[PDB]
């Protein structure tokens, strides 16, 4: 009984005429995505530190199968609907050995930002942190790691592509969120993501928005099929 | 049967030790079998392979599902593959072909054998999940509706039959520690659980139903046994060098 | 001999209850014995008889590794099982190696060394043939000649055990009798002629520790009831073995440890003859007619010694009693005379007669 | 089911190494034997007949299975272990055509003694008969029958063939005793022999010892082979 | 079974007979078949042979036995072989192929036949001894653990199944004699047991075990067939020339 | 306890100076840093111990 | 260092002439013997059972090394020379494979002697048991064993070879007597060999005595060199 096994079919048809999955649409359909989906909001003044200098206004946790999905009011594209095709393509699997491309985009500002990775940092987090919320020792600039700077006054969209460096066979998805092993911090995750404002100057009364948008790579694979786990209809968030 | 003697039974023999079938299994394999290339990438130490010990049939555990408590989706066994730890107190044993060595890693395989009557009729769900004791929603997969998906072979009671899955290795290490790594914080080098490559799945399918007669047969024993291909160990300590801790169950 | 011991001999069988809901468990333990060429006495099929031999029903494996000293090859145990399609179960035999015992036998051990599993599924015969792991090339005979004082050990221990309990149903025999047959394998081998470990059943009769009073001495036998002209001038009766003179039957040696004032009892075959008035003070007569021969008197003269007869009958017992008694106290050989009469010469033995106190 | 059967083989070993029956040991053992036995006991003066001229001391009846064993206390070869290895092996067979070898030794006398065979006398004795308790008729030494003369000033121990003389196709070995048929009495025993003494001249007043041993033959043959009987154990003849 | 009509059964067919059977037999051979070729050495006169009547297969016997008289080593039949003399009075008939002649010899193929339920458990065991009848050990050998050691075919009640013994000729004649020669003394020329070439055992080895219900079957019977292979007849005589005796019974 | 890994038993008898070349057994490829960047409050474990008896 | 190992050698001559260990005498002189040496006395009367019949009168143990040396004053030739070459030479090995040689002499009867050998019986004995005294069970003669009978009338000295078997790799040579294994019961020696008489007749007033010579055989081997025990000189058998 291997997962597909037809012991005895009982076809009273001819099989329907072959189209490829690209001929009566242009397109060829296979389950590979560089389609781009959100992952965060929006931050205030009074969310940063004392001191917003070399300072990092987000630390994002790299996670091939998103975050975890937090609904608010405020936010009703993840309340109404749940997250995007991603993470749901990735919960029939079980490891991953690729990198991700982040495109982050930064509105409320005309003044530079930096992004920065990571890799060797633990992945303990399942909701990014902000400001003087975000626990110390993270959130301050690296020197020695990749990163990217970028003027908002040329550019306000940032695009990246985060690599894979993990010490491992595999890379693991769908990871667990608070208690451990040495699998769950250092395998699971690409690492962390630091984004923050060249400047210390105070930021604009109406606030900045961050908008961060990924998608998976050519490296990247979907190594194991495991059983998918039960899922739940949008179309019934109003009853 | 039809002969003086029983019916002509099917063998199967590894090194030291025999199993006996009688009718048409139903198998499957974890994933793409292979041979493993990055070990030897791992540990500077010579691998070791110790073909008449690692190659032979075991019997580690037989459940008992009875009438009553067969249910869709009653688990009649969940635990952490690969553990066979077994010790008069709740505490790997060397009297069996075990090491107490650092490293290891090897591919499974897992008989399932079950004995009913010609009269009784249920069905049995025997699953593999890859480290499924870290996947955020473990005690969500459990349903046998979950289990279908996942690699795994079916237990006719109608029917006596036997049956076999195929566990290729596959990890994240990629060589699996036997015993404890305890010295880390939460935060980074967290506590390391030996030997925890995924979770044995067997389930209640179609639930157990007997004949309505008083003398008959209310229970029927579920005994199940593992073997491995190839092993390769490059840990060499002292048996007591580190120790066993006892093994944290998992249960939903 | 390989086609001799080729040929499978019966061991003791045993039930196989699926309703015991106690022995039919997973893990108990069904049926176990040590590993060796002859099968243990109380594995065999025995027939015992009061003050006789116990006889056993040996395989021809074990008989003929009883005219050996040493041995060694594998053994085929062929496990034959009574039961019908419907009757399912598995069974765990193993070979354990260096143990002759179940003191320490589990399940749970017993997978740890050379072992098969067996499912019963519509299948009622099948052979596990058990290897030959020895410390040494040839292994002694468990049984052997009498000429020590102890038995030697097997080299190993077979054992069976429940791996998924025996399971019937209402409309089907809950008992299903398992009947273990030996043979020995193609390797094996038998290496010294012995004393045989074995004897034929044709005559079980035997004489143990126990103490026989000697059937007199060889060349004295056969014997028969005579006359003698030193013993009370020939009136008397005394067990001859020729009919010229001197011609006495003479006993062989006494042991030491016997009451002085104890009669005999014929314990093998006897003779018929035939015999003494009424005695004084008492109404012990004996009537003229043929009678057994039972009980008997020791009579000593100086190195020789001798028997005289007495009828089996409960009044001969008596006066064989009393006649023991009055040797024992040195009495008058003119007062001991009223001892059976001498009437005429009766039949000889087959051979020799024997006796007991 | 043929005697040596096996259904379903669960052998989970190799077999043992093969050695000869004379490797580790230098002999070939199969199931020949020609290793001597005892049959006999002694016999005195007051045995024999009154006029003890050509009459024979001992009338031996020949059976390949040996005599019907029967314990002394004079005799404890029979009684603490049973009849030797040859009436063991005869036990699991049916039928015979061979002859057997006779050696036979005389102690208490220097004087010539006499041994024939009578192949056509029906055996119809399990146990030797001595002297005067000879029946008639027998124990009277016949003059045309197979005979050896020797002196026991020359040698004290007798050799001889006896012959298979019997008008059949087998022999049967294991003979019931005592109440018949055709085959009982003719064809079972090789016959009877007859030992004597040349001389009238009384025996020694110490007595006469004679023991006699026998072994198989090569025209011998264990034909037919059937179950065994049931055996005693000679290690349990103390309790 | 599974087709309209029953299962295809085998066919066993010699001279004016036909036998039918279902399942696969259970067999063994007496001795080394072969080629009488000293028994021309005993008759003048021309022997005969009477192929369409010999090689017949006939039923003699049938034997009934229950679960209540079911013992270990219960023998069913014992009768010495082969005599199949059947007459109104205990009293060689000429109703069927059986010659009144001095001296004959052949060999025999004995068949069993059994037909039970597919819910019964037994063991029947039927072996043959050559003359044991003169053994001084005969009432000593009809245990089961003895007769597992002869020649023998065995029977499940487990499975139906059917069972063939073949019995090539052994003895010390090498013809048997049909009738009696009485004139004779005990000592020499003792009476001569017409046609005791051996005995027949069949015996339990497994206790016949049924259901406990009370419409079931507690009794089943136990068919029994012969057939000789070759006969050859040498004496020829008058049919009451020589008198056939009450056969001697020889039970234990 | 020692005797029973990867060890090597060096004599001072006339020598002054001698290597011993320690493996690389791990149950990963590559081994992460003991010590780093100050990001969490835990310094990372070494995967193997040396000792001179 | 090997048992042989010259480091520095100062020879101040040339090697002597070599001879052949037999020039200058006419034998090869190596170390093999085939020379017989004694082995027991003598037995009287009141030694033997009440029953005496098949009931042997020694139980000699068979080793390679000889039996453990008893001084007496009736026997001087252990009290002022040490045992024979045999057990000297055996001393400084310690396996053995091969059988031995007997001869036996029995002087004081003109009757029949028996000698029978067990193979399978434990050697647990370094001195030979007489009669009466000797362990039941012992001492009878078996039916099966390797023997020879014969009469005194016609030779009064017994000469066989005992063989070689044990189910073993070697045989084991200067075994310890008194406390136990399984290595010294049934591998060290070649079994018992028993002597009686076929006669139960009485032994003669002036008693019987046996002497039983032994030498090595072809198949025999000193296998392992092991050094020699500290000797004792017979030459002060006196102070």
């Amino acid at each position: 009984t291997p997962n597909v096994m037809q012991p005895t079919p009982l076809l009273p048809t001819t099989n329907d005429g072959r189209v490829t999955f690209g001929e009566a649409f242009n397109d060829l359909k296979d389950l590979a995505r560089r389609y781009q989906l959100y992952w965060e909001g929006t931050i205030l003044e009074g969310n940063l530190r004392a001191i917003r200098r070399n300072s990092a206004l987000v630390q994002l946790p790299l996670y091939p199968h998103g975050l975890r999905i937090q609904p608010d009011v405020n936010n009703p594209i993840w309340n109404i609907m749940r997250d995007g095709h991603i993470p749901v393509i990735s919960s029939g699997f079980r490891y991953f050995r690729g990198g991700l491309r982040l495109r982050i985009v930064v509105e409320g500002l005309n003044s530079c930002v930096w992004v920065q990775h990571h890799p060797d940092r633990p992945s303990i987090f399942s909701r990014p942190i902000i400001g003087r919320y975000i626990a110390a020792k993270d959130a301050y600039r690296n020197h020695a790691y990749a990163a990217y700077v970028q003027n908002m006054s040329v550019n306000r969209t940032i695009e990246v592509e985060v690599p894979f460096y993990q010490p491992g066979l595999y890379g693991m998805l769908n990871a667990s969120d608070n208690n451990t092993s040495f699998d769950r911090l250092r395998f699971t995750g690409l690492g962390d993501l630091l984004i923050g404002i060249e400047g210390e100057q105070p930021i604009p009364k109406e606030g900045i928005e961050i908008s961060v948008y990924y998608s998976i790579a050519d490296d990247f694979s979907f190594n194991i099929f495991c059983g998918f786990p039960p899922m739940v209809y949008c179309d019934e968030t109003y009853s | 049967m039809d002969r003086p003697e029983g019916s002509e039974e099917r063998t199967v023999q590894t090194s030291n030790v025999v199993l006996g079938e009688t009718n048409i299994e139903s198998q499957d394999i974890a994933s793409k079998e292979y041979s493993p290339t990055w070990d030897r990438l791992a540990s500077s130490e010579v691998s070791d392979e110790y073909p008449m010990l690692t190659d032979r049939w075991l019997f580690w555990k037989s459940v008992k599902w009875e009438v009553n408590d067969s249910a869709f989706g009653k688990m009649l066994v969940q635990e952490k593959f690969p553990q066979s730890w077994v010790q008069m107190d709740v505490n790997i044993p060397n009297f069996i072909p075990f090491n107490i060595h650092q490293y290891m890693r090897a591919d499974f395989e897992v008989k399932i054998y079950v004995n009913p009557n010609d009269f009784v009729s249920g069905w049995l769900i025997m699953a593999f999940l890859y480290q499924g004791s870290e996947m955020f929603d473990y005690k969500l997969r459990r349903n046998p509706a979950a289990l279908m998906q996942m690699p795994h072979v079916l237990v006719n009671v109608g029917a006596a039959n036997e049956a076999t899955l195929k566990i290729p290795y596959r990890y994240v290490r990629p060589f699996m520690r036997c015993k404890d790594i305890l010295r880390g914080d939460n935060l980074i080098t967290g506590v390391t659980e030996p030997l925890n490559m995924g979770v044995l799945f067997v389930e209640v399918l179609i639930p157990f139903r007997t004949s309505a007669a008083s003398s008959a047969p209310k229970s029927l024993d579920v005994s199940l046994f593992v073997k491995m291909t190839n092993a390769k160990f490059t840990g060499m300590v002292d048996g007591s060098i580190a120790l066993l801790s006892k093994p944290i169950a998992l249960p939903e | 001999i390989s086609g001799i011991i080729g040929v499978y001999g019966l061991l003791k069988p045993f039930d196989w209850n699926a309703n015991d809901t106690g022995r039919n468990v997973g893990g108990h333990l069904l049926w176990s014995m040590p590993v060796h060429p002859q099968v243990d006495k109380d594995q065999v099929i025995q027939v015992m008889t009061q003050s006789k031999l116990t006889q056993y029903y040996l395989p021809p494996i074990s008989v003929v590794s009883s005219l050996y000293a040493y041995t060694r090859g594998s053994i085929k145990y062929k496990f034959l099982f009574g039961n019908n399609p419907r009757h399912n179960a598995r069974l765990l035999v193993a070979y354990i190696p260096g143990i002759s015992s179940d003191n320490r036998l589990t399940l749970e051990r017993a997978r740890n060394s050379a072992h098969v599993v067996f499912s019963l599924n519509e299948v009622s015969e099948f052979v596990f043939t058990v290897p030959y792991i020895t410390d040494t090339m040839w292994w002694p005979r468990k049984y052997g000649g009498p000429q020590a004082a102890g038995e030697f050990v097997a080299p190993s221990y077979i054992c069976m055990f429940i791996l998924n309990p025996l399971v019937a149903m209402e409309s089907v025999p809950s008992i299903v009798t398992i009947v273990p047959m030996i043979a020995a394998g193609d390797d094996f081998e038998v290496a010294v002629p012995a004393q045989p470990a074995v004897g034929l059943s044709r005559n079980i009769d035997v004489i143990y520790p126990k103490d026989s009073i000697i059937s007199f001495k060889s060349g004295y036998f056969p014997v028969y009831v005579g006359s003698w002209h030193s013993f009370f001038d020939s009136t008397k009766a005394i067990l001859r073995y020729g009919a010229v003179s001197d011609h006495i039957a003479q006993l062989g040696n006494i042991p030491a440890n016997v009451n002085r004032k104890a009669f005999w009892i014929v314990v093998g075959d006897t003779i018929k003859f035939k015999t003494l008035d009424k005695i004084n003070g008492t109404e012990w007569f004996i009537p003229e007619g043929e009678y057994t021969l039972g009980y008997g008197v020791v009579w000593r003269d100086g190195a020789y010694a001798y028997m005289v007869p007495y009828p089996l009958t409960p009044l001969g017992e008596k006066i064989a009693q009393y006649t023991a008694s009055l040797l024992a106290s040195n009495t008058a050989i003119s007062q001991i005379r009223p001892i059976p009469d001498y009437i005429v010469d009766s039949a000889a033995s087959k051979d020799n007669i024997l006796w007991s106190p």
